[PDB]
């Protein structure tokens, strides 16, 4: 089957440059180009551009023309992408696909000037004050990288969860999730937040006491 | 730039309906060599676009057949006769005619359900947090449906946005509803030469503000 071999994820400096590959087999190589499309997290699709491997044509999309390099080796079967002058706009995740059937699995990539920074967790209780369903909650800020693995009792008080997608802070992560239950199980009971860091080989917990 | 716009840019739909998406280029995409080079792609969180539709109404290998494609010159229109589960994603049409090639904004196929208001909770610091200097103001907008919505913060009565951070969750894998966190972050300081937080979530389900609300010093 035709196969296409990204190299893994890339998190790099800003200013820097990164070179990622894709490893064709399954096919000839030589036989069609080899296009790279780009897309920013959350968002669209865009297509860089293509390199011919048989006599190592190119040919970009004016957007891409000196922030993206395309290159080929014959006796490898793999084409190569250099992106040159990173930003943080250049963070996305990167295919290469022969045609429009078989694409690559992407390289992810990062460009952050951070250094692992373990997360803070803070507990959400409610506002002093009660209705029969309860809402708490768990912030955990300033991370890096990504990502962290939160739960709630361990695991075990999984529905009625709402764990969000985390965004950039300065150059820091921040998340949060909320989770409720009827009045009758809190605080009568205990709930605790489970944060796993495995960037930090931090795992934390917090529980919501009443204000 | 031939470019391409899709529509619309959201479907909700329930099991078993029929499913129509619209992409039109704002230019006539026959290539060169006689062929006609639109695409369509089918991409789920987290995985690459997988292609369905190649040169107008070509089904690629293993795709099913309520899947089909038409249209020509500058209109074309995806088709899925009875939507299953594993068709919820992001469709995208793409033009490889003409350079630079370009794909259509995309459109997210989800599911259809009963409107319902969201369950609003706001959350003033932890005591934790304030002692490390930082002040954290959380305000969750949970289940509610449609997806669009929007949420506003005031400071003793003062529009704010300097310092709010938004996050909004995939559609429920459960009862099909969407949820937002907002989160504004000032220091101690700042947080403590004011009194009343407010954050109002105005949703389609009311032409009324839904405010939640607290006063610092009690
Ligand atoms: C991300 C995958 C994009 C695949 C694009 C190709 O698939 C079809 O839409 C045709 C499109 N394509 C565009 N250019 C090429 C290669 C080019 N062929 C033609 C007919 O211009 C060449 O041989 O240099 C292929």
């Amino acid at each position: 089957k035709v196969k296409l071999q990204e190299s893994g994820p890339e998190l790099v400096k800003p200013g820097a440059s990164v070179k990622m590959s894709c490893k064709a087999s399954g096919y000839t190589f030589t036989s069609y180009v080899m296009h790279w499309v780009k897309q920013k997290p959350g968002q669209g699709l865009e297509w860089i551009g293509y390199i011919n491997p048989y006599n190592d044509g190119t040919k970009y999309n004016e957007k891409f023309k000196g922030k993206a390099t395309l290159t080929s080796d014959k006796s490898s079967s793999t084409a190569y992408m250099e992106l040159s002058s990173l930003t943080s706009e250049d963070s996305a995740v990167y295919y290469c696909a022969p045609y429009g059937g078989y694409w690559g699995q992407g390289t992810t990539v990062t460009v952050s000037s951070a250094k692992t920074t373990a997360p803070s967790v803070y507990p959400l209780a409610p506002v002093c004050g009660t209705g029969s369903s309860v809402t708490l909650g768990c912030l955990v800020k300033g991370y890096f990288p990504e990502p962290v693995t939160l739960t709630w009792n361990s695991g075990s008080l999984s529905s009625g969860v709402h764990t969000f997608p985390a965004v950039l802070q300065s150059d820091l992560y921040t998340l949060s999730s909320s989770v409720t239950v009827t009045s009758s199980t809190w605080p009568s009971q205990s709930i605790t937040c489970n944060v796993a860091h495995p960037a930090s080989s931090t795992k934390v917990d917090k529980k919501i006491e009443p204000r | 730039d031939v470019l391409m716009t899709q529509t619309p840019l959201s479907l909700p739909v329930s099991l078993g309906d029929q499913a129509s998406i619209s992409c039109r280029s704002s230019q006539s995409i026959v290539h060169s060599n006689g062929n006609t080079y639109l695409e369509w792609y089918l991409q789920k969180p987290g995985q690459s676009p997988k292609l369905l539709i190649y040169k107008v109404s070509n089904r690629f290998s293993g795709v099913p057949d309520r899947f089909s494609g038409s249209g020509s010159g500058t209109d074309f229109t995806l088709k899925i006769s009875r939507v299953e589960a594993e068709d919820l994603g992001v469709y995208y049409c793409f033009q490889g005619s003409h350079v630079p090639l370009t794909f259509g904004a995309g459109t997210k196929l989800e599911l259809k359900r009963a409107d319902a208001a969201p369950t609003v909770s706001i959350f003033p610091p932890s005591s934790e947090q304030l002692t490390s200097g930082g002040a954290s103001v959380v305000c969750f907008l949970n289940n509610f449906y449609p997806k669009d919505i929007n949420v506003k913060w005031k400071i003793d009565g003062s529009e704010r946005q300097n310092g709010v951070l938004n996050s909004w969750t995939d559609q429920d894998s459960k009862d099909s509803t969407y949820s937002m966190s907002s989160t504004l972050t000032l220091t101690k300081d700042e947080y403590e030469r004011h009194n009343s937080y407010t954050c109002e979530a105005t949703h389609k389900t009311s032409t009324s503000p839904i405010v939640k609300s607290f006063n610092r010093n009690e």
